[PDB]
């Protein structure tokens, strides 16, 4: 019994998938003065420019990020049971009757 | 029922699996590229919070393949409830923890160490593993550690977690260029592996040097990692013979081993406190311009009559 994609993908595709939702909103570039302002002489640094302290700025704390982790290794835990009772059919080309 | 007793009791060959490697660390320190890398792609994708990699792991010799998960963690403060769900009491017993020191920045290298030194025990108490199996595992950890072959000392392993533990140092290209542009001593880089070999010594930890800019001793990163997350068989000796890269096997360490390192630097002591020792990198930017405010009616109007009043 072979898993054509491993079980371990199940759980990085839709970290993937997650990631892309946080993207989508995240990696909007950050309203700044620079436009003009140019006293600040030095390239735009990642983290303020492509406006990545969002996460910090949880309404309801870091509980969502918590609650989308627990319903990510649930279904992966519950998933992968259910695929490990298809393993325990192996054993009908390994026996000893 | 009696069908999950037979089915069961037939088990062929097999290798071990379900490994938790972690690995948490200061953020934009090139983890991501690092253990990426490691899998095999160039690079994948940085983010957030806890991401998964599973390093697919090959034994040529049995002909196998098995994958382990890598669980790259933040480096934000803010992202430390969710490291619950890293870590669980059954994954417990095959966790193995790799430090990602960016030594373009060798500043923030011991802090962070420190800030493990919090984050990973209260970790570990918060989630109230039974103290039997607690010591078991320290103490076959210890002894793991004590059968080193190509020991007993006052601060040993005298504070950990009974697990294997790994450090890595990440940037050694740019170690160089720190060595130019800060006039960084060599001395200095002796007195860090002093300190760095310290606390892996106390903590039963093995460092290696690495640089996927020039692509080294990934392929021992690799060799060291299958070893002992599996038990495969390992031959490389304790690369410490040149500062560029330094191998230092989970039981080569020795507090003498750390002294002749003492010895052949001289300028300050090595007792001194590390970031006294390391120059501080200042700070560039600039502090935005002070606001203009502008007075008010109110006071400006009071003050109009006291002019007028003293007229």
């Amino acid at each position: 019994i072979y898993l054509n994609p491993p079980i371990e993908e199940c759980r990085y595709k839709l970290y993937q998938e997650m990631f892309a939702w946080k993207m989508v909103v995240l990696s909007l570039p950050r309203i700044q003065s620079q436009r003009y302002q140019v006293g600040v002489h030095y390239e735009l640094t990642e983290e303020e420019k492509f406006y990545r302290n969002a996460l910090t700025r949880m309404p309801d704390g870091p509980v969502a990020l918590e609650e989308s982790y627990s319903a990510v290794m649930g279904i992966v835990s519950e998933v992968e049971q259910y695929v490990k009772v298809w393993l325990q059919y192996q054993c009908l080309w390994d026996m000893q009757a | 029922s009696s069908i999950l007793s037979e089915v069961s009791t037939r088990a062929r060959s097999k290798l071990p699996s379900g490994k938790n490697i972690l690995v948490f660390g200061e953020d934009g320190s090139g983890k991501t590229t690092l253990m990426t890398k490691l899998q095999g792609a160039e690079h994948g994708k940085k983010g957030r919070g806890l991401e998964y990699l599973y390093l697919s792991v090959h034994d040529e010799d049995r002909d196998d393949h098995t994958r382990c998960n890598v669980w790259i963690l933040d480096g934000d403060l803010y992202h430390k409830g969710l490291l619950k769900f890293a870590v669980s009491a059954e994954s417990l017993p095959e966790t193995l923890v790799i430090f990602v020191a960016d030594m373009s920045r060798p500043w923030t290298v011991m802090e962070s160490l420190q800030k493990w030194a919090s984050v990973l025990r209260e970790h570990i108490d918060k989630m109230k593993i039974p103290p039997e199996k607690m010591r078991e595992l320290e103490r076959k950890f210890v002894k793991d550690f004590q059968d080193y072959m190509e020991p007993l000392g006052d601060n040993v392993l005298t504070h950990n977690l009974g697990i294997p533990v790994l450090v890595v140092c990440t940037k050694c290209d740019a170690v160089s260029v720190l060595e130019k542009e800060h006039d960084y001593r060599d001395e200095h880089l002796d007195f860090i592996q002093s300190h760095l070999r310290r606390f892996c010594l106390q903590y039963g930890a093995a460092l290696i040097y690495t640089s996927v800019k020039e692509e080294k001793n990934l392929d021992l990163l690799y060799k060291y990692i299958v070893h002992k997350t599996y038990g495969f068989h390992f031959t490389t000796p304790a690369l410490v013979v040149e500062k560029d890269a330094v191998f230092i096997p989970a039981g080569w360490d020795n507090e003498k081993k750390i002294a002749i390192l003492h010895e052949n630097f001289t300028t300050v002591k090595p007792e001194d406190a590390y970031e006294d020792f390391i120059v501080k990198p200042p700070v560039r930017k600039l502090v935005h311009d002070k606001e203009l405010a502008a007075e008010d009616e109110q006071v400006f109007l009071m003050k109009q009559q006291s002019l007028l009043a003293k007229q």
